[PDB]
């Protein structure tokens, strides 16, 4: 039995920008749920990791700290595939059960 | 069960004056110009004499059509004459004069003095750290001018403190003082304080009251009792202590266990579960909350704040400063300078771990001097031999070094500014003493 | 059976210098522990082995003074507000020393 | 009775205009209003006076060395609420908050004017 932190929302808005050389890049985020909104301040391997694997906005995702991955659950219902917006916080400590086998 | 908490009970007996019949006209008088506490008295006694609040009151009597004066201890006889004082300070400097002139008039009167054409005695003095000189331009003209004095002397009171708890003069040690405006890192080597390394905090007691005052506005918008500063002082005073280690107790200080022994709740004077609530935990605390109770409706709860009011010493861009804390500045200078290169600590950082000593009336919150030696263990190397050191009364340390010194009458003529220095070199020259302040030029 | 005897160095990394005798002769750490800091001469072989796990200042790393071998642990707790929004993991400080000796 | 006690400590501490404590040479000159604020300008102009006077022998210890400088560690974030740690800011007003309900409590049904009261505390206005 183990237990990790987790972040699960709704990408509302991203804006990267880059200098005059690009040499470093600065990153807002923001993402909500059905019960909070926040800002996030990005660095450069937050903003290296959304680029690779484009995320838009209207996009529900979910992002591991720890370990840098990044998935895409899908999209929100907004007309203006297609999942729900998460509710409650946003930040989860979520307890996983693993059962592993003696071969393995 | 909530504690009601008032103002401050009043003197009932007035300030007494000492007897003429011991008066010399030998003998220095020591007077510790502080913002929060005027220390005065006679350097024959270990202890000061006289010890009141700094504040003056123009009483005006309506049956006597004149404006009475009432000056510190005086002051603590009527709510509405203890409501009025004004203090002479303004922030860590002094605006008005007049005001201190009849404070010393004041003082003088009530030593014993029976002096004529000014004092007849030399006075022993404080002076802030690297203070603007028209300060003491204005101590001049008050002193010499005014009162005739025979000889002055100018000195930081942290630096006298350590003078007392080392009275060779040949010392080397670290001195921290928590005082009302600030707080100040002063490194002593071979018993001379090396200000080109002292540091300054703009931060003391006065800002903590005045930020407990403004958490406590801010917390409950619809309070409908007023509550005056000496109230928050004492709220200050009572339940405000330094957590040994701060992000621990963040994250546990309002479970549920931890109301039950660490929440103090204090009443103003006047005549779907809440279980899984952090909100209501954090305002009404660990019981259910009866909104129709007029007792209830006058109620405090102090839960965070008693580790965060004195926290902004260690941190203080939690106050809105943007300085380095404590922690900081100690180990810069014990790390970085006195050439010590980070790793290797040289003797002379080794001499001043050795000696590290808080003075200050801010140092009274406990658990100081364990976070102190905590930290400080953190930054330096491993087996490194570290002694903090703590007066029972810190507040009173200075006037012990007026005494200390003035007894000791070798190196107290080293530093004795007479009436002519004063008429020769004029009003900007210093003395360059190990006590005192140092040259604005190289 | 064989007797050995285990020595770990554990800490948050506060110094990583290294200079050139280009081939540099050896680099010199400082790690730091809640119970003080220590200051460690290195082989070149070992700092290649800290350029393999890249490792800067502030990371809390484990060495073994006889194997040789560095494991990185992860970023210090106390540079955790950088930035808002990081891919690094942040472990707190070790409690005991940074020196541990054991058979 | 209780307001004639006050007179008793007024005649006892009563100093005259020829006060007994001061000099025989006077000579009170006229004292402006001088606050706080205006000293470390006037201190400020005359550092830097002297400056320009002395390089057209450098000065080293001034008041803008004794102060305190900047910290080099990064600070750590708090909830502007209740003091404790914030993991969250809100895009609108810019203030730290712990979690959902202090959000949905304070921060959402915030008048205009109080944001700017919770962020004097660590100046971030």
């Amino acid at each position: 039995k183990e237990e990790t932190e987790l972040i699960e929302g709704e990408v509302v808005e991203i804006q990267i920008d880059r200098s005059i050389t690009g040499g470093h890049k600065q990153g807002k985020l923001t993402i909500k749920t059905t019960d909070m909104e926040t800002i996030y301040e990005l660095g450069n391997k937050m903003i290296d990791g959304l680029t690779k694997e484009k995320v838009l906005a209207g996009d529900v995702i979910s992002i591991d700290k720890a370990s840098g991955k990044i998935t895409k659950l899908g999209r929100s219902f907004a007309r203006s595939r297609f999942v729900q917006c998460p509710e409650g916080e946003l930040q989860k400590r979520k307890t996983v059960v693993h059962t592993v086998s003696l071969h393995e | 069960k909530a504690v009601v908490i008032d103002d401050p009970p009043l003197r009932q007996t007035p300030e007494p004056f000492d007897e003429q019949s011991a008066y010399n006209p030998q003998s220095p008088i020591a007077i510790d110009f502080g913002s929060s506490k005027l220390r005065a008295g006679f350097v024959n006694h270990a202890t000061p004499t006289h010890i009141f609040p700094n504040a003056l009151t123009k009483f005006r009597d309506r049956k006597l059509n004149k404006n009475f004066t009432f000056v510190g201890n005086d002051t603590l006889l009527d709510q509405a004459v203890r409501s009025q004082s004004r203090s002479p300070f303004d922030g860590p400097f002094v605006t008005n004069w007049n005001l201190t002139e009849e404070i010393l008039d004041y003082t003088f009167h009530h030593l014993g003095v029976v002096p004529d054409n000014g004092i007849p005695n030399p006075i022993l003095l404080t002076e802030r750290l690297a203070t603007v000189q028209s300060q003491r331009t204005n101590w001049y003209q008050i002193l010499f001018e005014t009162y005739n004095v025979p000889g002055v002397t100018f000195g930081i009171d942290s630096l006298f403190s350590f003078y007392n708890y080392n009275p060779s003069g040949n010392k080397t040690g670290l001195v921290i003082s928590c005082g009302h405006e600030d707080t100040n890192v002063i490194p002593v080597v071979d018993g001379a304080g090396i200000l080109t390394d002292a540091k300054r905090i703009n931060w003391g007691g006065h800002q903590a009251v005045d930020y407990l005052n403004d958490l406590m506005a801010l917390k409950y918008p619809y309070f409908p009792t007023k509550m005056s500063y000496l109230q928050y002082e004492t709220m200050y005073k009572d339940y405000c202590y330094v957590s040994r280690n701060y992000d621990e107790d963040i994250e546990k200080i309002l479970t549920l266990e931890n109301l039950d022994t660490n929440d103090v709740v204090v009443e103003a004077p006047f005549t779907y579960d809440w279980r899984n609530s952090i909100l209501h935990l954090f305002l009404r605390g660990p019981r259910p909350h009866d909104s129709e109770n007029i007792h209830e409706q006058h109620q405090m709860h102090l839960n965070v704040e008693r580790i965060r009011v004195p926290e902004v010493i260690f941190q203080p861009t939690m106050g809105g400063q943007d300085q380095a804390g404590i922690c900081e500045l100690s180990e810069t200078i014990l790390l970085k300078k006195f050439g010590s290169q980070p790793g290797k600590l040289s003797q002379t950082s080794i001499d001043m771990v050795n000696n590290v000593l808080i003075t200050g009336g801010n140092a009274k919150v406990p658990g100081l001097k364990e976070r102190i030696v905590k930290e400080f263990t953190g930054f330096l190397p491993t087996g490194t031999n570290i002694t903090v050191n703590m007066s029972s009364d810190p507040s009173l340390d200075a006037w012990k070094g007026m005494a200390a010194l003035a007894r000791n009458e070798e190196q107290y003529r080293k530093t004795v500014i007479s009436k002519k220095e004063y008429e020769e070199y004029g009003p900007e020259y210093i003395k360059e003493h190990k006590l005192g302040n140092t040259k604005y030029f190289e | 059976r064989i007797k050995e005897t285990k020595e770990v160095y554990e800490g948050e990394v506060t110094e990583l210098t290294p200079e050139d005798a280009k081939t540099i002769s050896h680099v010199i750490v400082g790690l730091k522990s809640a119970k003080g800091t220590k200051t460690l001469r290195l082989d070149p072989t070992i700092y290649e082995s800290i350029q393999r796990e890249k490792v800067s200042i502030g990371d809390v790393i484990y060495i073994e003074a006889n194997t040789g071998a560095v494991k990185r642990v992860g970023r210090s707790d106390a540079y955790a507000t950088e930035f808002d929004l990081e891919t690094e993991e942040y472990v707190p400080l070790p409690k005991g020393e940074v020196h541990k000796k054991k058979e | 009775e209780r307001l004639l006690f006050l007179r008793s400590v007024g005649e006892r501490n009563e100093i005259g205009f020829p006060s007994r404590f001061k000099s025989a040479h006077y000579k009170k000159p006229t004292r402006r209003h001088k606050s706080a604020r205006q000293l470390i300008s006037d201190e400020n102009k005359r550092i830097n006076a002297l400056l320009t006077k002395a390089n057209k022998l450098v000065p080293k210890a001034t008041y803008f060395s004794v102060e305190a400088p900047p910290s080099i560690r990064p600070a750590k974030k708090y909830c502007d609420v209740t003091g404790l740690k914030g993991f969250y800011k809100s895009p609108t007003n810019n203030i730290r908050y712990h979690n959902a309900e202090i959000y949905q409590l304070i921060v959402k049904p915030m008048a205009p004017g109080v944001d700017q009261e919770y962020l004097k505390l660590r100046g971030a206005n």
